């Protein structure tokens, strides 16, 4: 029904967006080159990650290409990894920018950019790309696989270190960057009102939203991991979530910066 | 004697304006009735010259209409080779405020000068094959805003201190001066015959000047704030004159009063640069709209909007035969059109 | 503007020894470099050429994969390795000063040659028909050449040069793209013709104007010179 | 024959992206004031010496900088102030002509110019009130020309929210922050919030001057970053 | 006095230029008319000239 819509809804609108960014000849900027490659990470999520999952929910099992369970599951793994690290990237990028602006040129260089970018899609691709084609995922696995139907198969010190490599360490790396951030947008407040609030609300949202939509999810990994007893439908309400974070993304990042503002009413007036 | 003075100048300027008045026995818009229009103009981007750092100020054709020179406040000087989309020279300059752009009829040398109050002279064309300064010109005590060339040794030049002035480029000194002005002087524009130019200034005054002789012959007013763009009409009768008023005006020699006004209602923004098309038909204004609008010229109405530039249009020309618009504008980007 | 050759003398066959042109008076970095060779007997025909920055390398049929050119830009210096030498390279060799952009003029520029002797132990042809003219000063006497296929390209320029080679001295540039005059050229010289045939034209001839007359063709590489048309008096 | 015009075309272009990043690596300042102003000064302290215009290339904190003054114009600045978009910021000089038309009305009337600009609207200006030795010698000759070309100073107290020097006489202090406020009264008054001012009590012989102008400049860059993504 | 003398420079060009010889707006409205009809064919920008003699396409 609506699954597709949404499928149609961010392939339109990231690529929308990627040709914004890449016909504008004011957004080619080194700070940009990060929101490129969260923006081709969720087309890519949009491509070939959601419409195997509406294939597994609109008949309820797999019903062509079980062979490609393993790379189904290895390019979600690869997606929502180098979701999250494109998202941290965009965070440090602020935090190179925002706190240090006469020693940005100096330090981010675009190929130092486009280093981290490709550290960032190999460590994820590595993470990913090496336990679920050699088989490293499972070691002494209680959780018995079903026939015919695709779960991801993960044992417990294989959840810890993953869910720490692609979630725990960006969410302190962002959540210390952005405190910080907000410690310089009020003392810069303080300085602009005593001679001379919105950061509070547009990263709180922008905070409040990566959480909801990802801290459960993995909150019910860990819970599926070393527990048991929960039914594998809350799971795939909560991976459906995860997936719907590169639905409510693009709607809402450039919505707070003011260039892709203006770029959306020339284009699209 | 100030108040005698004064009263027989305000007389003169009387007779003026009712001999002005006496010879005005039809209007232009009246009698271009029986002219077909020309309808829309469409014209598409051809060639995009990327490669400038800064915002583009000034432009000028080669007479050749193919070689190009363009200036920018980065502070280097690029020679254009529009059909290949090839850069021929890059000049460097001393300083990086440049304000005008000229290019020689024989392709020798190319002027530039800004803040500086410099007018330096590059040679193309020499043996060592690096584009070194011909002659620092240094007579002018305001800032250099146009400059055209006349021959491989004389150019004249406009500056902002109330003063054009001759110049050449052999001895290095002023052979005439032009002090008739009463504002800063922003562009001039050169007559196909060559020994006239007009200049406009910033006090809503348009002189045409003698070459030869050194003086000035007429005085055209009719706009309400600054000058910033004039330009010569094909035959060199009749020339047309942009402002901050948002209105090109149409003035000419002949008659000595104001011909047509180009303005409409939408547009509040002033012009920049204006130049017409080989057959005088189209004149090409610049805006701060972000684009440039194509008025015709004998019915004034709106036959076309070049509208490619992200950011506001300096400068403009049109080719010597007539085959291509060229548009700079501060996004540093330089659009050749159709 | 100046170029000075070194590095040559009796070379034993199989044996090596680098040419070595010192550039002076103008901007090495931005001129485009030829090596020309002419043979005691023969006329002139290209070596090897280099473009500025160091991008392109072309070299000829009977050149390749024995040679190495090399440039040092902040010297102002070529080089040209010269490898497993036969008899047939016993040649004086030019260094050849070019640039390339639109109207501008190559081939301007010629050294003086050194003499490297050598001791014992598809493609364009110029057909120069004339080989020996005896002219008179005052005759104007008009020479003619030929080439294999049409030299006029799609862009409407045509690509012919012309040299006049005196007796001791190195063949100067006269006219480029057919039509051109070069500079420090007097206006008695001029060149007309269709793609395939060539005529270059001197009027009211004077003393200073005998030697040997050359072609070459810029269509594709490899350059080809022509045979060479001597005025006698 | 055409390829290596394409290969030259491609060695300027490559010149031109060398000097690219020469270019967007460089804050431009804009020096205005008068020459009641302090500026012969700045040439033998913030390193001016190594024409209508005195351009200055010169770098702190391994920080490329580049200031420019325009000499001797006219009265109507209008036409070449169009020049200086691209700015990053105005460094106003201002003499102290006070307590010794006027100079120091001038200036105001010169700031009032500037600072409602049409061209100059998101460009903030760094002000330098100069010559504070001035203010204080000629205190205790007992002139009071303040009292007599101003009539808004009787009127006028210390502000509470002001940080003064100790170890110094109150009407010296009254004399700095009469002038502070009354710059400051012309960017406070515009409301756009924009572009800001920022009031400096320089001294002629002052080393520091060239950290204010770096800490200030930093603050500009804050202020454009910060609004960039709907922060302040 | 300085404005004095200004004020007779500028007397003196206002008659250099108060006798100039002027004829109708309409003559030359008609001569500007008669060029612009002359020269028609000629511009390129007024008639679209296709890409075999356009140097730009
Ligand atoms: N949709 C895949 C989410 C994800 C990212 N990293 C993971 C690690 C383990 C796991 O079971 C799942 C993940």
């Amino acid at each position: 029904a609506a699954l597709c819509v949404v499928i149609a809804l961010t392939a339109a609108a990231n690529s929308l967006l990627i040709a914004l960014i890449c016909t504008q000849p004011a957004l080619r900027n080194t700070s940009n080159f990060f929101l490129v490659s969260l923006f081709t990470s969720d087309l890519m999520v949009g491509l070939v990650v959601m419409p195997p999952a509406m294939l597994n929910a609109l008949y309820g099992r797999w019903v062509l290409a079980r062979g490609l369970c393993l790379l189904w599951t290895a390019f979600d793994v690869m997606c929502c990894s180098a979701s999250i690290l494109n998202l941290c990237l965009i965070s440090l990028d602020r935090y190179l920018l925002i706190l240090s602006p006469l020693r940005y040129k100096l330090r981010m260089t675009p190929l130092r950019a486009l280093a981290l970018v490709l550290g960032a899609w190999s460590l994820a691709a590595l993470a990913s790309f090496l336990p679920l084609l050699l088989g490293w995922h499972e070691l002494g696995h209680a959780r018995p696989p079903v026939p015919g139907q695709c779960r991801l198969l993960a044992s417990l010190p294989f959840v810890l270190v993953a869910s720490g490599l692609t979630f725990f360490l960006p969410s302190g790396a962002i959540c210390f960057t952005y405190c910080r951030i907000l410690l310089a947008a009020r003392k810069q407040a303080v300085q602009v009102a005593s001679l001379t609030l919105k950061a509070s609300l547009t990263l709180g949202i922008l905070l409040g939203m990566f959480f909801v939509t990802w801290l459960p999810f993995f909150v019910a990994n860990i819970v599926q991991a070393v527990c048991d007893c929960i039914s594998p439908g809350l799971f795939d309400v909560l991976t459906w979530l995860g997936y719907c974070n590169s639905t409510m993304n693009p709607i809402i990042y450039p919505l707070f910066m003011r260039d892709f503002k203006r770029a959306l009413g020339r284009f699209l007036p | 004697e100030l108040d005698q003075l004064r009263q027989e100048a305000e007389q003169l300027k009387n007779q003026i304006r009712d001999a002005r008045k006496a010879c005005a026995d039809a209007t232009l818009s009246q009698i271009t009735n029986n002219i077909d229009p020309v309808g829309r103009i469409q014209m598409r981007t051809r060639r995009t010259l990327r490669g400038h750092l800064a915002k583009i100020y000034a432009m000028h054709w080669g007479t050749d209409s193919r070689l190009l020179v363009s200036a920018s406040q980065d502070g280097k000087l690029i020679i254009w080779d529009s059909y290949t989309t090839n850069k021929v020279h890059a000049i460097p300059l001393r300083s990086s405020w440049v304000m005008t752009c000229a290019y020689a009829p024989s392709g020798n040398y190319v002027a530039c000068g800004g803040l500086d109050n410099i007018c330096s002279i590059y040679n193309l064309k020499t043996r060592e094959g690096n584009v070194r300064v011909s002659r620092e010109l240094a007579g002018h005590t305001g800032y250099l805003s146009c400059c055209r060339f006349l021959d491989d040794n004389q150019i004249v030049t406009s500056s902002g201190d109330t003063t054009c002035a001759l110049w050449d480029i052999e001895t290095g000194q002023q052979t005439t001066t032009f002090t008739g002005h009463t504002g800063d002087v922003m562009s001039l524009s050169l007559a196909p015959d060559t020994r006239l130019f007009v200049s406009g200034a910033c006090d809503a005054s348009a002189k045409l000047w003698d070459v030869r002789e050194g003086m000035c012959r007429q005085t055209f007013t009719g706009h309400e704030s600054d000058i910033n763009a004039i330009c010569f009409f094909p035959n060199g009768n009749a020339f047309a004159t942009g402002s901050d008023d948002a209105t090109c005006r149409l003035f000419d020699l002949r008659a000595d009063q104001e011909l047509m006004t180009y303005s409409h209602d939408n547009i509040i923004c002033g012009i920049t640069s204006v130049s017409f098309s080989k057959s005088g038909r189209l004149l090409l204004a610049g805006y701060d709209d972000f684009n440039c609008n194509v008025w015709d010229a004998l019915k004034a109405d709106r036959a076309g909007v070049l509208a490619g530039h992200d950011n506001r249009v300096s400068c403009l020309g049109v080719t010597d035969d007539g085959m291509a618009v060229a548009t700079g504008s501060w996004d540093s980007f330089l659009k050749i059109w159709n | 503007v100046q170029l000075v050759e070194s590095g040559g003398g009796l070379v034993q066959p199989g044996g090596s020894r680098k040419l070595s042109c010192s550039a002076s008076g103008f901007a090495f970095s931005s001129f485009g470099m030829h090596w020309v060779r002419q043979a005691p007997e023969k006329g002139l025909e290209w070596v090897a050429y280099i473009s500025s920055g160091s991008g392109t390398i072309y070299y000829a049929d009977t050149v390749k994969g024995r040679f190495t050119i090399s440039r040092d830009d902040p010297k102002n210096t070529l080089f040209l390795q010269m490898t497993s030498l036969r008899s047939e390279d016993t040649a004086m060799y030019y260094c050849v000063r070019s640039i390339y952009y639109y109207g501008s003029s190559p081939f301007d520029f010629w050294g003086q040659g050194t003499t490297l002797t050598v001791s014992s132990g598809s493609d364009i042809v110029m057909t120069q028909a004339t080989s020996s003219v005896p002219v008179t000063p005052g005759e104007s006497v008009s020479i003619s050449c030929r080439s294999s296929k049409s030299l006029l390209h799609s862009n409407g320029n045509t690509y012919l040069y012309w040299f006049l080679q005196r007796p001791g001295q190195s063949p100067q540039l006269l006219i480029y793209r057919m039509s051109n005059l070069a500079s420090g050229v007097p206006d008695r010289f001029s060149g007309s013709g269709s793609g395939t045939a060539f005529t270059l034209t001197i009027s009211r001839l004077e003393a200073e104007d005998v030697g040997v007359y050359y072609c070459m063709q810029h269509l594709e590489y490899p350059l080809t010179f022509g045979a060479g048309t001597k005025l006698e008096l | 024959e055409d390829k290596a015009a394409v290969e030259r075309s491609k060695m300027i272009e490559k010149q031109l992206q060398k000097d690219k990043q020469v270019y967007r690596a460089t804050h431009r300042l804009l020096l205005l004031g008068a020459g009641e102003s302090g500026k012969s000064t700045i040439v033998k302290q913030m390193r001016i010496l190594h024409s209508g215009i005195f351009e200055t290339k010169f770098q702190v904190d391994k920080v490329n900088f580049h200031m420019f003054d325009v000499g001797g114009q006219r009265d109507e600045r209008r036409k070449w102030i169009q020049c200086f978009n691209d700015v990053t910021a105005i460094i106003f000089v201002v003499a102290s002509s006070s307590y010794n038309t006027n100079r120091l009305q001038e200036a105001l009337n010169l700031f009032k110019s500037i600072w409602n600009n049409r061209w100059l609207r998101t460009i903030s200006v760094i002000l330098f009130l100069n010559k504070q030795d001035l203010l204080a010698e000629k205190v205790l000759a007992g002139k009071s020309k303040i009292e007599d070309y101003f009539p808004e100073f009787a009127r006028y107290t210390t502000p509470e929210d002001a940080t003064p020097e100790p170890g110094e006489d109150p009407r010296v202090t009254r004399a700095k922050y009469f002038i502070r406020d009354e710059f400051l009264r012309i960017s406070t008054a515009s409301g756009d919030g924009r572009h800001y001012c920022y009031p400096h009590f320089t001294c002629a012989v002052d080393t520091e001057n060239i950290r204010r102008v770096f800490n200030d400049c930093r603050d500009i860059i804050q202020r454009m970053h910060l609004r960039q993504y709907e922060l302040l | 006095t300085a404005s004095i003398a200004q004020a007779r420079k500028l007397v003196e060009q206002l008659k250099m230029e108060a006798n100039i010889d002027r004829i109708k707006v309409s003559k030359a409205a008609a001569d500007l008319m008669a060029y612009c009809e002359a020269h028609a064919k000629e511009d390129p920008l007024l008639t679209p000239v296709p890409a075999s003699e356009n140097p730009f396409r």
